[PDB]
């Protein structure tokens, strides 16, 4: 029941004591401040403190609780920022909630899913046609600092405005202030409403860093286990990673590569499996996940990234080459994969995406010609043409995520030769005023894919696009 | 039998303290009763000193209690073997995890064992005839040979496992055993489904050490399913496939379980005991007199480095490999096999007859040579080549389209039935377009068909 | 007896109370049977590596000495049967009944105990024999990729010693034991078992076994080398034990290096094959021939372990990937490839004739990656390459070989077609075997060549009677 403090420091306590303590279990400290029971030793229990230490001092008593760590869950939470402890920061009030979940929860079974079919857009063009995320599945957004990779996840919470789908953005390691500015961006493009902002910063203690997915994922459950959808983004793990190396070296577990303990794979897999797709005896409800990993310097070859790019089901790379020439997002096509695939798309989508693959693939394999200009045969002329359109077409602004119905028909028109008129600076131009006439004019095009998820009339189609070309003005 | 105390907890490491001159055995199961309910497996690793033993856990750790009773099974962790496993899907512990009933077997063997003694071992090289054209014509298995599956997403790795599961079930009668080390439980669910669709599901015993389990479990998971492979191989005499999926994470899981027990780390940052567990899994993989077990093993390699420790200490035991190319599935060339990339050791007049060595040689020459023109026929055209190419270039078309094989797994994909060529045929279907016997054909005659006669017959009908 | 008791055991070391009177490096026996090696001799205990399974040994299994310092069975009783390291047999036809033993580690023959290398050990294959000729005594590296043909030159050379009176012993040391059961069955096909020696420690055999396996193997060819006979001893692979002894040494938490390797890793191998020697007339004649094998990854000759073992041969071997997978087998680079004894190990006949052979190959595949004078040379070189391409298990006798190499070098093939050359050479020695047998006969003999205008003569007359395509 009662045990008292041998020896404090770094955030970590070793207890004297406590002969019936659970590993995991949640301990109280005669202050009020709280820790976990890492280390069930011989002589001891070392234990992680959940918040400040300096009146932490040997001779300090410490109880049990008899308790795993829980945090509060459902509609009450949606709107507010919380720390990994479930606690209020946003400095709106408690948090009313009879809905409480653990932190450490099992994932589900080989049994208790369903494959992943249904699509959960993003809203970016790139993403959604080429490498597209599906209900329950695990993305991971991998890249180099300032390559757009908090971007692509705030347009995609962004995006689920008005598709019944509950947003879990977890920070990690992150200055607070610009934790401030996500949230700030969020409720500007009326977002907060259905989102959760889970936030241990680079001030809190290593073991807030180290729960803070896991708080987050437990939120997300809650939804999926009644039947609703969910989205929950970690940003990012490798500084969650680090966080749980501090603790696994302070309490002297053996270290490996990059000085981590022999568990931080199992720790991140044990987290992202929970995301999933249940099965129709489940109730069908989901969890999407969509981790962030920080490389240095490209090393994608490097141990945590090593760890996450194996566990989840694809990922997209971005790249710092195609950030500074004005390819934004910056999504390097040829090695980011889907394992999905074309599952996670709607048939409209599948069908004009086909064609897409294939003629950014060539463009940027036939690079190498493009400074040999008209020296070329009219079989790699056209290629080169068509090419550095698609391009364009793939490019997007910052906080803008498009209607899959309007991304079809984009890339219906990019693909099918009716940009080979206009000139390669106005295609972003042509691209909006276009969609603008669609959504005015030819809304009936446009209500079929959202009806039927499908293309409509292909003649019908390319008789509607015909007519605002010739009221187009190039320059 | 013996019982001990929990006397610590570090992450998923267990030390038990036992009573005086009754400890449990290296690589022994050992039992814990969880307070909340359920058991927790741990494995003997290492004798400390004061009846103390260090054990790597099976499953979670959380919720575990200094003092708990763990009793010592007396043998390593057990697992069913024959007929029952078939069509069931389990775990590291040989435990069904697909919630179909009861497993009814007669006996469980330990999965911890030495490989096999020196007089029971085969002492000559025997071709595994596939029923594939490219493979047993250009890469051939052979009987207790280990197979490196190279492939990117999306290209037939699946479809090639499950038509490899069905010829060998159908002509040689060898059953199968799925191994997914370091199993992604969605994909564990839909290879479930798969294989339960294509109908192999009843020649095969699935188990899964999933990735969201501890790194003991991922590291033993291999020698469950090999368990379950040397049954039919030792008492039934079958020539037995072991699929492994992927072996990278087998040594992922042995170097983590290296650094737990505090291990002094080998060059790579890898365990120290890297070739001799590779060795121990591998060793098993082997022809006897009374049958075999071939394995086709999926291979990450670390930073596309081919001498890093992993892969270098897993190609020392290979005798072939897979090579699936993505250009050729979208092409419609299935099976997607590069064959010109896969190769084999046993492609020999030794192994195979001088004439199948000859034939197979021819059609990599053929096809190595319309290869390097692509970038000459592309720009210059058909005009550039000489009299001897135009003839090489016609000829390796017709190889490439004949290499293509209609599945019995991918009727759905393809449309028509399924066809097992044997290997005579193979040989003798492109020795004959090597000579020019069927030159004046059109190309769409050669893809997609089973033996020559088949490509013959479908000229008629264009 | 005398015994002990484990009181820590882990990864198969272990630490033992009691054995009070214990030697260093003796054997040890445990309570079931396996065998053990005290390693260090600590004050109140002893450090005990388990050369063995180690699955039933525990704290509280009881250990006693043998009093025997760490030695394997040697002599007549292990010829055609197949052992471990402690010589324990595995072909399963009964024990090895002998008296005589030797040491595992036992002191190499001092500065006078040797003799400079002379004597011929033919291997039967013409690009070695001519270019690296091997002697009796030397040591010679067989060095190069996985798959490129290694231990296929020591099994052909070991079935070349067939009616030679040489001892063969071939050291498996961490290959897989499919391929050791392939090797014996290719002995006992081709007659050459009943004077061979085989020693396995397979990949699924614990380190401490892969470690031992070539002292094993070296003492067994000792025995006839101090007793006046010559012998052969094949390490098949010396990477498999180099990697053996890291992990051992790792394991006992000693301070590694390059490559994660100890600090006595060059010692490993440097006193293994300083024991391999030619002896002097004084103590005998004998000698022990050594074929040590190196697996680089990549061709890197200049990595850590092949250096060290560069570092103590007499010279190498190497093996090339892209001339081996391309129809070149043996695929001998003739570049980097040397023998430190050279001319001192072949006969008058094969020294004369293959004088520059070496050299001139050399000079070939240069001016290849790349005129009337050079296209000759060219030309030449090509004729000269389907001459030293030869196929496995089919070793050629030093008469044949020197009859061989002495038509293409004085440019007999000349007129004769590329492709026709492999069967030239083949048609060419059964015209010389039925007919001209006296001549092949006088090279057998004395070891010189025959008369020069005689022997152009004889070729000069079997080309009228060939037919080219
Ligand atoms: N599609 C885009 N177009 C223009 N600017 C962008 C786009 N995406 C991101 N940015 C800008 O580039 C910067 C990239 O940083 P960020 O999105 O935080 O990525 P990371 O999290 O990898 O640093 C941000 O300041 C953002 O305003
Ligand atoms: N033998 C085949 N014949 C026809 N189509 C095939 C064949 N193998 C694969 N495919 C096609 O490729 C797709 C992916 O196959 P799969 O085995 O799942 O690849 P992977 O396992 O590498 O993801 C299938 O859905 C099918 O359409
Ligand atoms: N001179 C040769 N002619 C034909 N085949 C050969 C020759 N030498 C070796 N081989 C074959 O090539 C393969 C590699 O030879 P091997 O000696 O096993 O190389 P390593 O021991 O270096 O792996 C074997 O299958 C062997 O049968
Ligand atoms: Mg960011
Ligand atoms: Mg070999």
């Amino acid at each position: 029941e009662v045990g008292t403090v041998i020896q404090v420091g770094d955030g970590i306590a070793r207890v004297h004591g406590l002969e019936k303590v659970m590993a995991g279990e949640l301990l109280e400290f005669e202050n009020g401040v709280m820790g976990m029971a890492q280390n069930l030793e011989e002589d001891n229990v070392g234990v992680v403190i959940l918040g400040p230490y300096t009146e932490i001092r040997e001779g300090t008593q410490v109880k049990r609780t008899g308790r795993i760590m829980e945090v509060p869950v459902g509609e009450a939470l949606l709107g507010r920022v919380v720390n990994p402890l479930g606690q209020p920061l946003d400095g709106r009030g408690p948090i009313e909630t009879a809905e409480y979940r653990p932190i450490e929860s099992p994932a589900p079974g080989v049994m208790d899913r369903k494959s992943v079919h249904e699509p959960l857009q993003t809203g970016i063009k790139a993403i959604d046609s080429m490498i597209p995320i599906g209900r329950g599945q695990r993305e991971l957004i991998i890249g180099d600092r300032q390559t757009g990779k908090t971007t692509i996840a705030i347009d995609t919470i962004i995006n689920q405005k008005g598709q019944d789908v509950i947003c879990i953005y977890v920070a990690i390691g992150q200055k607070q202030s610009t934790v401030a500015g996500v949230v700030e961006t969020l409720r500007q493009h009326d977002a907060l409403d259905y989102t959760i902002v889970v936030t241990a910063s680079a001030s809190e203690p290593a073991p807030l860093l180290y729960l803070a997915p896991y708080a987050g994922c437990a939120m997300g459950e809650y939804f999926m286990y009644k039947g609703k959808h969910a989205l929950v983004v970690y940003d990012d793990l490798s500084k969650q990673a680090a966080a749980y190396r501090e603790l696994s070296l302070l309490l002297r577990r053996p270290p490996g590569r990059e000085a981590y303990p022999g568990d931080v794979f199992y720790l991140h897999s044990r987290l992202l499996e929970r995301a999933a797709k249940l099965s129709d005896e489940k109730g069908g409800g989901s969890l999407t996940a969509l981790p962030f990993i920080e490389t240095q310097a490209g090393d994608v070859s490097a141990y945590i990234p090593t760890n996450v790019i194996s566990i989840t089901d694809g990922q997209i790379f971005l790249e710092s080459d195609l950030f500074y020439s004005g390819v934004r997002p910056a999504v390097n096509v040829g090695i980011s994969v889907s394992r999905v695939g074309g599952a996670a798309q709607i048939k409209a989508m599948k069908k004009v995406a086909g064609t897409l693959r294939l003629d950014l693939a060539q463009y940027r394999e036939l690079q190498a010609f493009a400074q040999f200009g008209s020296d070329l045969d009219k079989a790699t002329q056209a290629k080169l043409n068509r090419g550095e359109r698609t391009v364009e077409i793939l490019k997007q602004d910052e906080h803008k995520p498009m209607p899959v119905e309007e991304q079809v028909i984009s890339i219906y028109a990019v693909t099918n030769g009716f940009m080979d008129d206009i000139p390669v600076e106005d295609v972003r131009r042509f691209e909006e005023e276009l969609l603008s006439f669609m959504r005015a004019n030819k809304d009936s095009l446009l209500d079929h894919i959202r009806q039927t998820g499908e293309l409509p009339d292909t003649k019908e189609l390319d008789a509607a696009i015909e007519e605002f070309k010739k009221g187009f003005t190039p320059s | 039998m013996n019982k001990g105390r929990i006397i610590q907890v570090m992450g998923p490491v267990v030390d038990i303290q036992f009573e005086s001159g009754q400890l449990p055995d290296i690589y022994n199961a050992i039992t814990i009763e969880r307070p909340q309910g359920g058991t927790l497996t741990v494995e003997a690793a290492v004798h400390l000193g004061d009846n103390v033993v260090r054990c790597v856990a099976m499953a979670s750790t959380d919720g575990l209690v200094r003092g708990l009773e763990a009793v010592d099974t007396g043998a390593p962790i057990s697992v069913p073997v024959g007929k029952a496993t078939l069509g069931r899907v389990f775990n590291v512990l040989g435990e069904p995890i697909d919630e179909q009933g009861e497993v009814n077997a007669e006996e469980r063997h330990p999965i911890h064992r030495p490989a096999p003694e020196f007089e029971e071992l085969s002492t000559a090289d025997e071709i595994l005839e596939t029923g594939i054209k490219v493979i047993d014509l250009l890469a051939p298995y052979a009987k207790g040979g280990k197979i490196g599956l190279f492939g990117g997403a999306g290209v037939g790795k699946t479809v090639l496992i499950q038509e490899l599961i069905n010829n060998v079930a159908q002509e040689h009668g060898g059953l199968s055993v799925f191994a997914g080390v370091g199993e992604r439980t969605r994909e564990g669910n839909d290879l479930y489904h798969e294989m339960k669709d294509s109908g192999v599901i009843s020649k095969t015993s699935m188990v899964f050490g999933q990735m969201n389990e501890p790194p003991g479990a991922r590291l033993r998971v291999a020698l469950t399913g090999l368990t379950m492979a040397e049954y039919f191989r030792d008492r039934e005499g079958q020539d037995v496939l072991l699929f492994i999926d992927n072996i990278f994470r087998f040594t992922q899981a042995g170097s983590e379980v290296s650094a737990l027990l505090g291990r002094m780390p080998s060059a790579v940052g890898y365990q120290p005991t890297l070739a001799t567990e590779m060795g121990q899994l591998q060793e098993r993989i082997t022809s006897t007199k009374k049958g075999s077990i071939t394995s086709i093993q999926a291979i990450y390699v670390p930073a596309d480095d081919y001498t890093d420790p992993a892969p270098a200490t897993t190609f020392a035991h290979l005798d072939a490999t897979t090579n699936l190319e993505r250009k050729l599935a979208e092409m419609g060339i299935y099976p997607a096999v590069d064959p010109l990339a896969s190769t084999s050791r046993i492609l020999s007049p030794a192994v195979v007859g001088e004439e199948h060595y000859r034939v197979a040689r021819g059609v990599q020459q053929v096809l190595q040579r319309y290869n390097d023109l692509q970038d000459i026929i592309a720009i210059l055209g058909m005009d550039e080549l000489s009299d001897e190419d135009k003839l090489i270039v016609a000829r390796a078309r017709k190889i490439q389209r004949f290499l293509s094989q209609p599945f019995h797994v991918a009727e759905q994909f393809t449309g028509m039935p399924g066809k097992y060529v044997p290997v005579k045929e193979t040989v003798r279907g492109f020795k004959e377009i090597l000579e020019g016997k069927h030159d004046n054909l059109p190309e769409e005659a050669f893809y997609m068909v089973g033996t020559i006669d088949e490509a013959v017959e479908k000229a008629k009908k264009l």
